[PDB]
């Protein structure tokens, strides 16, 4: 029937898209690797060509219907190939909205700031990101974060505008409510009996883990303004809102930046393996041949003889020109590489751990078909890199390795700095995340007119993160698109399922390794049954629902938040004594 | 009855996936002699010992040999997995065994080199379904071997049948050549003594 001739068809696009997805990858590596013109006109032309097939194949899908085919690989398969996006939208309306998409990344990065003083021109890398980062004077970091929204977003407000019409009707013409609706299909599960998960449920779900979130970022939030009345007397109530331009970066995205003004401890220093690594005189080979040695102490393989010699360990001294943004490559046909510029320091090695990680679940599902090569959701790979980078850093791995001495002391000061440097980067993201999906998802929906669109930006910025704005702004502003990830059409939730996911996986490992102590102690090295049960989940790929690789992996089919809170307990503890003279919680009413 | 080894001492050698496999039965072997001739960098053995595979007598005496990189020995390992023991050559165990990795000196010009070394990253049956890897079976070829004949002139390239689909690597040969030989034997009982 229709199920005989769609398996025909999907054996056909399997067979056809393994060259031509090789050599569009190709491409695009040895344009990363090596800036040359005709390297770019060579990976335009390998991008053409797959697209071109990729458009012919999808126009082919759409003639067999979904509900008719049994078999829910097949079902997946025709699903993710019967996709239009914009091609729902007509010629004049597709080539309006890739125009404004330009235009909005255009001003985006060359966006720039003069400065009265020096009469210098500053772009918001590298000149604004070294004043947020570093400065300590109240008035400079003012004048950054204000000049910054007042130039760029005032500029981007109108396009914005007309960007969210446009996907709303993109949106409406693939059946779905809105362009929110569209981006919370990436967790949608049919079909499948109790492993079923809607789109509404995200929400319920988000919202569920961050009211059990929030105590411990109270307690957070009120030992950083302690800290910080320090540094700014009079420029910071004692029972309100922090001041949005004084949180380390241009956003208040990350607090990591504050470590220097709120570390616990400043006498006792942290553990930095850098000087012991210069004084045994290793190099970027030596770090990566490490990496695989810790996982093939939990039975994972090892890696092929080709990563060896093709990937770019460290960067080239012969005149090439390359990116050196850490990657993860898998071009297809077994041909896996890493691109780093690799340093010798503590944060490459652990860099390194993090991005063999992704290797590896690259290796694990190569068996799939090409449109289920991918993690179970958006937010699995990351999760799984980043619990080898929480396995690496301890100090029991780092004694086995040699790198501290044998009599090491674990002193709970040290500890409890480096939980707070740890929650800094991980706490302190996650309302800010939620913040913005949530104000991102109630204007596509409608339940903000633009004429408010500031209006609740703010209320909402000092309700749920606890931030003030400095100087009150219109509706000429528009400060979410001042944000790389909003101006360029980049779905935010990942982030925040993600680290969700992290130490639900973490923890599930530990309990399998038979860890005794507390969960930030936990190192699995050594610890075969992890290993077999990381990869219970890992070679599934994306052919089954989510919930059931999650179970998988943990037993359970639900996001759950306790891990988390789990994992930062004895800072809680600490944190909850340190606070017993301080005001715990913010009002709305105060300003600067 | 001397014990012939000059078709080894002969030739090129050939890629792994398409390694060379001579038997000998009712021989004389002079093993010594044959060791003697190239540089030796690793000799290991299984159910016997080098002192002990150069004595005693066999009824069947089977050499597999082919060009291969010292530097991958690692991934001729017993219990290793990989593409290599998947899909080029893996070692049956139900018999003594020694895996010797040499190299060629100079002296020798019987032995041409080849272009390049070569092996195979995969080799499956295509399907609606993902990829349905076939795998050797210990001490046997592929089942790509047809498809392998062929020839690789590029990195991971692709040869396909229709049902069948293999994945071949090459790199070039610098220096003298490197070569590996797997010895078996099988044991009337006395056709094969020193
Ligand atoms: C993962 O495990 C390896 C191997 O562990 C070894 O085998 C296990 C089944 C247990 O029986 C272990 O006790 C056993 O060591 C660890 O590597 C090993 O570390 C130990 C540290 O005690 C090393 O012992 C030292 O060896 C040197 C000689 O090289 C002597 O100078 C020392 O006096 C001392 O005996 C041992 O050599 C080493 N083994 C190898 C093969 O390297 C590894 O530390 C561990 N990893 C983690 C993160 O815990
Ligand atoms: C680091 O740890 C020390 C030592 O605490 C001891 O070791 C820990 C690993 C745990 O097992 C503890 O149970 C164990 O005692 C901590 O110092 C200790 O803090 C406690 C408070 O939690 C102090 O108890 C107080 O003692 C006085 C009497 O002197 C009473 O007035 C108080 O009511 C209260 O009972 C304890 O005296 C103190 N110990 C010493 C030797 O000073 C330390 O706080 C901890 N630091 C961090 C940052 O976690
Ligand atoms: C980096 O790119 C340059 C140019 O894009 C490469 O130079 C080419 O090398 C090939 C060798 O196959 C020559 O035939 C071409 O004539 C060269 N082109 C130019 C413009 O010089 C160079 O080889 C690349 N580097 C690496 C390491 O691959
Ligand atoms: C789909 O078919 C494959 C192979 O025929 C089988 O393994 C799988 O269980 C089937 N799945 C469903 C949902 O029918
Ligand atoms: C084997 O060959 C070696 C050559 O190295 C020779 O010395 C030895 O006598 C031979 N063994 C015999 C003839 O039994
Ligand atoms: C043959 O190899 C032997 C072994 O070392 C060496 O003595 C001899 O010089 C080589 N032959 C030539 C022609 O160099
Ligand atoms: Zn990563």
């Amino acid at each position: 029937t229709t199920e005989e001739q769609a398996k025909t068809f999907l054996e056909k696009f399997n067979h056809e898209a393994e060259d031509l997805s090789y050599q569009s990858s190709l491409a695009s590596w040895n344009y990363n690797t090596n800036i040359t013109d005709e390297n770019v006109q060579k990976m335009n032309e390998a991008r053409a060509k797959w697209s071109a097939f990729y458009e012919e194949q999808s126009r082919m899908a759409k003639t067999y219907s979904l509900e008719e085919i049994q078999n829910l690989t097949l079902k997946r398969q025709l699903k993710a190939l019967q996709h239009s996006g914009t091609s729902a939208l007509s010629a004049e309306k597709s080539k309006r909205l890739n125009t404004i998409l330009n235009k909005m990344s255009t001003i985006y990065s060359t966006g720039k700031v003069l400065d009265p003083n020096t009469q210098e021109c500053l772009a918001l890398e590298p000149g604004l990101d070294d004043i947020m980062e570093n400065s300590r004077d109240y008035n400079r970091r003012l004048w950054a974060w204000e000049g910054w929204r007042a130039e760029v977003g005032k500029q981007l407000r109108p396009l914005y505008e007309e960007y969210v019409v446009l996907e709303n009707e993109m949106a409406r013409a693939n059946n779905y409510e809105d362009y929110g609706d569209y981006w919370r299909g990436d967790y949608e599960v049919t079909g499948a009996g109790d492993y079923d998960y809607s789109r509404d449920q995200l929400m319920k779900d988000v919202e569920r883990t961050f009211a059990e979130i929030k105590p411990l970022y109270e307690q957070l939030h009120a030992y950083v303004r302690a800290k910080l009345m320090h540094t700014y007397p009079s420029y910071i109530s004692p029972t309100g809102c922090l001041p949005a331009h004084l949180l380390g970066d241009m956003w208040g995205r990350f607090w990591t930046n504050l470590y220097s003004l709120t570390v616990p401890f400043e006498h006792k220093p942290s553990i930095d393996v850098t000087e012991k690594m210069e004084n045994q005189s290793w190099d970027a080979e030596r770090i990566f041949k490490e990496a695989e040695k810790f996982f093939v102490s939990i039975s994972l393989p090892y890696m092929t003889q080709g990563f060896w010699d093709n990937s770019m360990l460290t960067e080239p001294g012969d005149g090439r020109k390359v990116v050196c943004h850490p990657t993860a490559w898998d071009l297809g046909k077994g041909d896996f590489r890493i691109k780093m510029c690799t340093k010798v320091t503590m944060d490459d090695f652990l860099t390194a751990h993090h991005e063999m990680g992704h290797i590896q679940y690259d290796m694990a599902y190569a068996a799939q078909p090409y449109l289920l090569r991918n993690g179970a959701n958006e937010g699995f790979h990351e999760a799984v890199g980043e619990i080898m980078s929480l396995s690496a850093a301890t100090p029991h791995y780092l004694k086995a390795l040699g790198l501290l001495a044998p009599d090491f002391h674990e002193d709970n000061e040290t500890e409890i700095n480096f939980l707070l440097k740890q929650a800094l980067t991980i706490v302190g993201t996650l309302p800010f995340t939620y913040m913005l999906e949530k104000w991102r998802w109630m204007v596509f929906k409608g339940e903000i007119p633009k004429q408010q669109w500031m209006e609740k930006w703010w209320e909402m910025k000092r309700e749920i993160v606890g931030v003030v704005e400095p100087l009150p702004h219109d509706e000429t502003y528009c400060d979410p698109a001042c944000l790389f990830h909003v101006a360029e059409d980049y779905s935010f939730i990942r982030y925040y399922t993600r680290t969700i996911y992290q130490f639900q996986f973490h923890e599930a490992l530990c309990k399998t390794a038979k860890h005794e102590g507390a969960l930030f102690k936990c190192d699995i090295s050594n610890s075969t049954e992890a290993g077999q049960r990381l990869l219970q989940m890992l070679r599934l790929g994306k052919s089954e629902p989510w919930t059931l690789a999650l179970e998988n992996i943990v037993g359970i089919k639900t996001m759950d938040v306790k891990p988390l809170l789990n994992y930062f307990e004895p800072l809680f503890t600490w944190l909850k004594e340190q606070n017993r003279n301080s005001f715990v919680g913010w009002s709305t009413e105060w300003t600067p | 009855q001397e014990c012939d080894f000059t078709p080894m001492l002969t030739g090129t050698p050939p890629p792994i996936y398409n390694f060379k496999r001579l038997v000998f039965t009712n021989c004389n072997y002079n093993l010594t002699k044959l060791l003697s001739l190239f540089q030796v960098s690793e000799f290991s053995c299984h159910q016997v010992s080098p002192s002990s595979l150069a004595t005693g007598c066999y009824s069947s005496l089977t050499v597999d040999y082919f060009a291969y990189s010292t530097d991958m020995s690692s991934y001729l390992q017993p219990g290793s997995a990989g593409e290599i023991v998947q899909f080029n050559y893996k070692q049956d165990f139900s018999n003594p065994t020694c895996r010797v990795l040499a190299t060629v000196p100079q002296n020798l010009t019987t032995i041409t080199k080849p272009s390049n070394y070569a092996y195979l990253t995969e080799c499956y049956k295509t399907s609606a379904y993902g990829k349905n890897y076939l795998y050797n079976a210990p001490g046997g070829y592929t089942p790509c071997l047809s498809l392998a004949s062929r020839g690789f002139s590029t990195k991971y390239q692709s040869h396909s049948d229709g049902e069948l689909t293999t994945t071949g690597y090459i790199y070039p040969v610098t220096g003298n050549l490197q070569m590996a030989f797997i010895i078996s034997v099988q044991y009337d009982t006395n056709s094969v003594c020193p």
